[PDB]
RNA sequence: CACGGGAAACAGCAGUGAUAAAAAUUAAGCCAUGAACGAAAGUUUGACUAAGUUAUAUUAAUUAGAGUUGGUAAAUCUCG
RNA sequence: ACAGGUUUGGUCCUGGCCUUUCUAUUAAUUCUUAAUAAAAUUACACAUGCAAGUAUCCGCGCCCCGGUGAGAAUGCCCU
């Protein structure tokens, strides 16, 4: 687009490559952050450019912002179990934030693999039916096969009206 | 098809069932081989259903499960 | 869509074209229509014969016992085609249709040999 | 303990035996084509791009194994004479599962003779192809593999096209695999055409097939004019690690050759025209030394 | 006796994970009795245990 | 139109201007040709070993018509058509 | 399913609690429910004829 | 067309080189149609037996122009050397019954290796190749199958008892039918 | 809604009136699928299958007619 | 949209309408054979035929299939 300071974070592609994953137990992410001072530029950097990008991957976390209510910037993951998982954030820049929420709550690149090589199970190669979920419609177009009718015409041996003709005789 | 509401036709009102042709000795080895069959689909089913109780158990408390539900937690804290 | 009752069957739905059927070897509901919505899909089955002669039919053995144990009815053109794989014991129905097979050969013959005398 | 194609003392030489060639392994092919992209580097970036690049290579030069010819397939599970005749045409029943490998699964044929047999290599590959399908491969014989159109577009100096669909198409250790590798290689030691593999993805297994048919005259000499020793030194010593009992590698082991000397002792021994393997050495020792 | 493809399957089953026993598989039937359609059944409510 | 079209293909800029104002190396990635680092233009002259400023997030002057070209969203009947050749 | 504007049915209600009086107060009596016609083989009450096998 | 066997003769021949050059036969063919947009089909057939339909094709207007799997230089003039890819019938201007011979003749060739085309590196299907598993290797037959006996005892035709076919004779009077014994274990032919 | 009140029901397959610019056979079978029943041989299924009719649409050909000729937009000579 | 025609003595800008592309119905003209897919005006009323049977009785199924889009902003996805 063009409105806005960035326009590039408004894109399918930018929203895509952040690789934040968090586990099924996070549900709330509640940021607190200033908007003065030089401690917090970058938790100001984080709330502009990862807040969608973690979002867009994590549709069911709730995700709230907070401005100028505590002195020192911070984040408050609230899980599932009911254990508050408080992150300080006074000096720690855009890159750092996000490279330990990964690695404090997070999933590990052979869980995501895993649950990715357990989706493409689903749909199945050698299954028939529509081209949204199947690969072939009527197994005539294989190779191999009797070809479809309404492409080349059967033989008059196959056909259903010369095998009543001769019965009738 | 037709309907609960629906009555049935005035030629099939007045008609019954007629059972077909009856050969004994054919009949007597035919059923004799159903039940032998059946004795043994059931059989199957049987061990089909025990594997699948196995999987499930195995799925739900297996050893491989525990050792991921200890392992999560001990990293968590 | 809501049913008061029925099973779950594994049957062969036609899928296919005019003169040129194709069946999919799937588990369905028993009130279901024929082609309508499945559970999931096992195999799939072809009436006619291909360029090198052969009648091909797909079978996911592994799903399909697992279903049977859940509790999957069989329909029986679906135990005729297990039995010829070898996955389950022979229907009785072939037994006896190739049996009376047989009987019209041999009663073929006989007629032949003494229509020519 | 026979040395195998996969073995780490074959294939650390097959490595430095093909080398390296970017400007063959990353060309324009026939695909479709989309805007390039530019970015500004350094000479230490362009240095890790270059070398990213080979690395890249390494995968695009991965091996395929070159396996032996499987036994056919002749197993008989089950007899059933009720059903002599009550089919014309016999049922193939395969099965399909994700979780198991395709070297695992059961295709099993009723005949219509009533017998239940296992399905032979070439319906087991066919039926594979039709129910999990990959790109590259025909489930009917292509008429390419023929051998008219082979030697049609053997003429066109096409065998990497050739090697390529025929891996893509056929599994290693099949008969019809072996058949026509070994007809793209006779072909190439017949018209000296090695220069269509130096640097290809399938010039190590070529090279092994000459080690095992002894047919080493030509590759020598082509390795020699293209001014390359290194990649002669180290093709006598395969030679020598999958013939060790030879007067050829026996007489190196008793003399103590370097890598230069390796190859007379070869040529003379064992070589079949060992007089052009002389003349090509001597025209390069007189040569190489004078220029440089 | 198993059927055939069935039985293969265990035979492979085993051979897999090394099983070197080569003994026959067989499929029970202690728990396969089934009463005839002569047998009548209960009209009794079922109780949910 | 053709003032306009004239005037901004005079102001094209060259690699290897490019490279001389930047004092580095103009490398093109073709996508056929995978990884490969190819270059075009060569900045003669000193060669800086500073590298350039990477940008995490790129500053751009992007246009709606090509996100959504982009995104797939170009729905228009017009815009792939079969059309005679040049 | 579940919305703001759902209408208070009250007649398809009162219908199930009309029909449950009438199933037990009109209760067909086994006898005649089972009475046979022993030349026709036709049930009066219900509407069946028996099977031939059973004649 | 004097040649009739040998399509590429007329491409190496003289009156190729003085009306066409090296340009392809379509570089000076423009469709007429309707608007600034030509239409996504174009003409089915342009040559109805012996009559012309006005303005004819680039390879079609000229009888000595033969669409053949032989002639390579005439397919390639309809496959871009760069994307690789068949042009369209509103890109090259030809009836659509010469679009698809063109099609069928360009695979045709392609399935033979005169006309080139993409291959790309396909890795092995198995990634492990092991033929000790008993799908590919015998398995250890059956007792029963190294007897001669079928696979379960009930398969072959039992006589039954005389007192049960009795029995059976008594429920079933009226509906009664000839007996069959034993069936013969292999079918005669015609 | 369906106790009850209007009131005698094709929004099943075919077909008939009215209406509308809108026009398929008042035909054959369960041989093969799905469903129902019966332990079962087996029965039924206007679902379904095999068909009849229709340029509504794609393909092969046994076939040649329609539109247009001022610009957009390919293409006109002579008459009133 | 790769656009084009169209305001004015005339130019530029703004701005609407139309044409060029694809699909579905009806009408007109013409029309030869096959294959395939689909048969689409009506929740207006129906003459007539068939469409729920099975079975040693009990029982089981009897808008299940199939038909339609009147009402509902109804609903899609998820516990
Ligand atoms: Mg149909
Ligand atoms: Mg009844
Ligand atoms: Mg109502
Ligand atoms: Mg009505
Ligand atoms: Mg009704
Ligand atoms: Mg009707
Ligand atoms: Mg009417
Ligand atoms: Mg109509
Ligand atoms: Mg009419
Ligand atoms: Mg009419
Ligand atoms: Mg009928
Ligand atoms: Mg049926
Ligand atoms: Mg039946
Ligand atoms: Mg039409
Ligand atoms: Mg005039
Ligand atoms: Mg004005
Ligand atoms: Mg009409
Ligand atoms: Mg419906
Ligand atoms: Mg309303
Ligand atoms: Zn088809
Ligand atoms: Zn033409």
């Amino acid at each position: 687009p063009m409105k806005g300071r960035f326009p590039i974070r408004r894109t399918l592609q930018y929203l895509g490559q952040g690789d934040v994953v968090f586990k099924d137990s996070v549900k709330v992410m509640t940021v607190n952050y200033n908007t003065h001072g030089e401690l917090g530029e970058g938790a100001r950097k984080f709330v502009f450019f990862n807040i969608p990008q973690i979002q867009y991957k994590n549709p069911w976390v709730q995700i709230t912002m907070f401005k100028n209510m505590t002195p020192s910037p911070f984040l408050r993951f609230y899980l599932d179990s009911g254990e508050q998982v408080l992150v300080d954030v006074e000096s720690k820049s855009n890159k750092e934030i996000v490279e330990h929420i990964r690695k404090i709550l997070g999933k590990n690149e052979e869980t995501l693999e895993k649950e990715e090589q357990e989706k493409k199970q689903l749909s199945h190669p050698a299954h028939f039916g529509p081209r949204k979920y199947c690969l072939r419609e009527c197994m005539c177009e294989v190779e191999g096969q009797v070809p479809c009718p309404g492409l080349v015409p059967l033989p008059k041996e196959m056909t259903g009206k010369y095998k009543a003709a001769l019965k009738a005789t | 098809r037709k309907t609960r509401h629906d009555p049935p036709a005035k030629s099939k009102a007045g008609r019954v069932a007629t059972p077909p042709a009856v050969d004994p000795t054919e009949f007597f080895v035919l059923t004799e081989r159903y039940r032998q069959y059946r004795q043994t689909v059931r059989a199957l089913r049987l061990e089909f259903m025990s594997e699948v109780r196995k999987k499930l158990h195995e799925a739900r408390a297996g050893v491989q499960a525990e050792r991921k539900a200890q392992e999560d937690a001990a990293e968590h804290r | 869509r809501a049913y008061r009752g029925g099973h779950l069957t594994i049957r062969l739905a036609l899928g296919g074209c005019t003169n040129r059927p194709f069946y999919r070897i799937v588990a369905a509901h028993s009130k279901c229509p024929r082609d309508g919505r499945f559970v999931e899909q096992l195999g799939s089955y072809d009436p006619l014969p291909n360029s090198h002669g052969e009648k091909l039919v797909a079978l996911n053995f592994d799903r399909i016992r697992h279903w049977i144990g859940c509790g999957a009815h069989l329909s029986k053109p679906v135990e005729k085609l297990l039995g010829l794989s070898g996955f389950y014991p022979l229907h009785p129905m072939m037994i006896t249709n190739a049996e009376r097979l047989r009987r019209k050969r041999a009663r073929e013959v006989l007629l032949a040999s003494q229509k020519t005398d | 303990r026979k040395p195998t194609f996969m073995d780490e003392e074959v294939q650390n030489i097959l490595i430095k035996m093909t080398g390296l060639d970017l400007q063959k392994i990353f060309k324009p092919a026939l695909q479709e084509l989309k805007p390039p992209t530019y970015k500004l580097m350094t000479q230490a970036q362009l240095e890790e791009a270059t070398k990213q690049a080979v690395e890249a290579a390494k995968v695009r030069l991965k091996m395929p194994p070159v396996l032996e010819e499987r036994a056919p397939i002749n197993d008989v599970l089950a007899e059933d004479k009720i059903l002599e005749g009550t089919e014309t045409a016999k049922y193939v029943f395969t099965d399909i599962s994700y979780s198991i490998p395709h070297r695992e699964r059961f295709i099993v044929v009723r005949e219509p003779s009533g017998t239940l047999r296992k399905a032979s290599w070439e319906e087991r590959d066919r039926m594979i192809q039709v129910y999990f399908p990959r790109e590259g491969r025909r489930i009917l014989t292509p008429v390419i593999f023929k051998e008219e159109n082979l030697q049609t577009m053997y003429s066109q100096d096409q065998h990497v096209d050739v090697l390529n669909l025929c891996v893509a198409q056929f599994e290693p250790d099949s008969a019809e695999y072996i058949k026509i590798h070994h007809h793209t290689y006779e072909d190439i030691d017949k018209c000296g055409k090695y220069d269509l593999l130096r640097s290809t993805r399938h010039f190590g297994g070529m090279a092994w097939y000459f080690v095992n048919k002894k047919k080493i005259d030509g590759l020598l000499i082509d390795q020699i004019q293209r001014d390359l020793v290194s990649d002669a030194t180290s093709l006598v010593h395969l030679y020598h690690i999958l013939h060790p009992d030879g007067q050829s590698a026996q007489e190196a082991k008793k003399q103590g050759a370097e890598g230069l000397h390796l190859i007379k002792v070869f040529a003379k021994t064992e070589a079949q025209k060992g007089a052009y393997i002389e003349l090509t050495l001597q025209a390069y020792q007189e040569a190489f030394i004078t220029h440089s | 006796p198993y059927p055939p493809l069935l039985r293969a399957m265990i035979l492979a089953q085993r051979q897999k994970y090394g099983d070197t026993s080569t003994e026959e598989p067989m499929l029970n039937l202690e728990r396969a009795r089934i009463d005839p359609w002569d047998y009548p059944a209960k009209l009794e409510a079922k109780t949910k245990t | 139109l053709t003032r306009g079209l004239f005037l901004g293909l005079s102001r094209q800029e060259t690699h290897q201007q490019l490279a001389d104002k930047k004092s580095l190396h103009v490398v093109e990635f073709r996508e056929e040709c995978g990884p490969l680092p190819i270059v075009v233009a060569s900045p003669q002259g000193a060669l800086r070993k500073d590298p350039e400023p990477e940008d995490e997030v790129p500053d751009i002057t992007l246009d709606w018509e090509d996100v959504k070209a982009a995104q797939g969203m170009k729905r228009s009947v017009w815009s792939g058509l079969k059309r005679a050749a040049t | 399913m579940a919305r703001k504007k759902v209408r208070p049915r009250l007649i398809a209600e009162l219908a199930r609690r009309v029909r449950a009086l009438r199933e037990q107060r009109e209760r067909p009596r086994d006898s005649q429910r089972y009475a046979l016609d022993y030349e026709t083989m036709m049930r009066p009450h219900s509407g069946n004829r028996l099977p031939m096998r059973a004649w | 067309s004097p040649y009739k066997d040998e399509p590429w003769k007329y491409l190496d021949s003289e009156e190729y080189q003085n009306r066409y050059g090296s340009r392809p036969v379509w570089a000076d063919y423009r469709r007429n149609h309707k608007g600034g947009i030509p239409p996504q089909r174009t003409r089915k057939m342009c040559i109805r037996g012996n009559k012309v339909a006005g303005n004819p094709c680039p390879i079609c207007r000229d009888q000595k122009l033969h669409v053949d799997f032989r002639n390579v230089k005439l397919l390639e003039q309809f496959v871009c050397a760069h994307t690789g890819i068949i042009f369209h019938a509103p890109y090259t201007g030809v009836c659509m019954k010469q679009h698809k011979k063109l099609t069928q003749a360009i695979q045709k060739a392609r399935d033979h290796g005169l006309l080139r085309y993409h291959i790309p590196q396909v890795e092995p299907r198995d990634l492990d190749f092991s033929t000790t598993h008993g799908a590919v290797s015998s398995t250890p037959p059956a007792p029963t199958l190294v007897s001669g006996d079928p696979w379960y005892p009930w398969y072959s035709w039992k006589q039954p008892p005389e007192r049960e076919l009795s029995r059976l004779r008594r429920l079933y009077q009226g509906r009664l039918r000839e007996e069959s014994g034993p069936p013969p274990e292999l079918m005669p032919e015609v």
